[PDB]
């Protein structure tokens, strides 16, 4: 279905510190739904380490 | 015979016609709103649920 | 990789087309928020059931009424509509109501001795008259899918439907009313973390603790959009046409072959040869009444010319 298996295939690089990171295809506009809710996640409980 | 009662048009008409339309004049952005205490103003954007 | 898809947790179902399944111990907030998501899906794009289209003893439009009813049609139609249910072979039925002499009308009027569950046994359309007064019709109905009303396709939908057959309100959506609710974490190791509560309500099509996962698949299925990292897309693959030697500028009158093959590639509109001779034989089915015996002509009336099937060229 339309739930197209929707690997993360445009990513564009800036250099060794951020990416333009996007996600297709989506369900009609349904980067409305995963923007939002999944950037929640990436805001919560995430890995890297430093200084405590 | 209201509906086949006909009416004059004055001289230069012989008929005329109509069609009626239910416009459902959905919820959008730059549609106006307002609350009773006088708070008026335009829609500004639409936001995902937790885009709020 | 440290996955934990937890598992097992919760039952307290109240009336068929409601139940109430919450969760415990969350993460530290995930309860406040994640409840937003299925807000679109349990709306928009699910498979359930609901009515296709109709046809009517006497009636070409809903938009009007029948000379014996004591109730009028489109206001009726707009309640016959949620009449939804359950279907166990194929995802089709056309059911039909069966319906004469005094009295209401109603879910127990239709037919219901094969593979469906009419889980609306208490649904009411009208009244009629006289002990031999009638209403009747047939009712399409699928699981389908998505919130379809009888005017979606939006153009091509001025279409040629037979004077009297009505396209419905395809509103196949078990669902539009869900929401839901938070507590601190209450399992009695614990008063330290977050806690959810659902408070799904439904088309009465399902109960919330009767099945799921195609309703949480645009949020479950949106996962391996971000690793396992192969995807998906089509090309273009023609040329502008046309020019010298006439060997190419010839439609199908030129082969010597038969009837119903020279009727339904005159329907694949191969009016010129020139593209015969390079169209692969797959692309040959892709419009009906073209089976395996016209495919199989092909595969040597092109030859017999002098000529043969699979030639692509640079220029024509």
């Amino acid at each position: 279905t339309e739930f197209l298996k929707p690997r993360l295939v445009d990513i564009e690089q800036v250099s060794s510190t951020h990416a333009k990171v996007t996600l297709e295809p989506l369900e009609r506009g349904f980067g409305h739904t995963l923007g939002n809710a999944l950037r929640r996640i990436l805001l919560s409980s995430m890995p890297g380490c430093a200084v405590t | 015979r209201k509906i086949t009662q006909g009416d004059d048009l004055a001289p230069g008409v012989l008929k005329i016609v109509k069609v009626y339309l239910a416009v459902k004049r959905r919820i959008q952005p730059g549609d106006k709103m307002a609350g009773r205490h006088g708070n008026k103003g335009v829609i500004s954007k639409i936001n995902p649920i937790e885009d709020m | 990789t440290e996955f934990l898809k937890p598992r097992l947790v919760d039952i307290e179902q109240v009336s068929s087309t409601h139940a109430k399944v919450t969760l415990e111990p969350l993460e530290r907030g995930f309860g406040h928020t994640l409840g937003n998501a299925l807000r679109r899906i349990l709306l928009s794009s699910m498979p359930g059931c609901a009515v296709t289209e109709v046809e009517i003893d006497g009636v070409l439009h809903e938009y009007s009424t029948k000379e014996g009813v004591q109730e009028d049609i489109l206001e009726i139609l707009l309640n016959l509509k949620g009449l939804a249910v359950r279907v166990q072979g194929k995802d089709e039925v056309i059911l039909t109501l069966n319906k004469s002499g005094i009295g209401p009308v109603t879910a127990a009027d239709i037919t219901h001795d094969g593979d469906v569950e009419i889980v609306k046994p208490q649904h009411v359309i009208c009244h009629l008259t006289d002990e031999n007064a009638s209403i009747s019709m047939r009712i399409k109905v699928q699981r389908g899918r998505g919130y379809v009303p009888a005017s979606t396709r939006i153009h091509s939908e001025e279409d040629e439907r037979p004077i009297g057959r009505l396209l419905v309100d395809a509103c196949y959506s078990p669902v539009e009313r869900i929401a839901y609710n938070v507590e601190a974490a209450r399992v009695e190791q614990r008063t330290d973390l977050d806690k959810l509560v659902i408070e799904m309500e439904t088309n009465g099509t399902i109960d919330p603790e009767e099945a799921i996962r195609r309703a949480a698949t645009i949020l479950a299925e949106q996962l391996e959009a971000f690793v396992d990292l192969r995807d998906v897309r089509q090309p273009e693959v023609k040329e502008e046409k046309p020019e010298f030697d006439p060997i190419l500028l010839r439609p199908v009158d030129d082969l010597e072959l038969t009837v119903r093959s020279a009727n339904c590639l005159k329907a694949e509109a191969i009016h010129y040869i020139g593209d015969l001779v390079q169209r692969t034989e797959v692309e040959l089915l892709k419009t009906p009444n073209l089976g395996k015996k016209s495919l199989t002509e092909i595969k040597d009336v092109l030859a017999s010319r002098g000529l043969s099937l699979g030639m692509r060229l640079e220029n024509w």
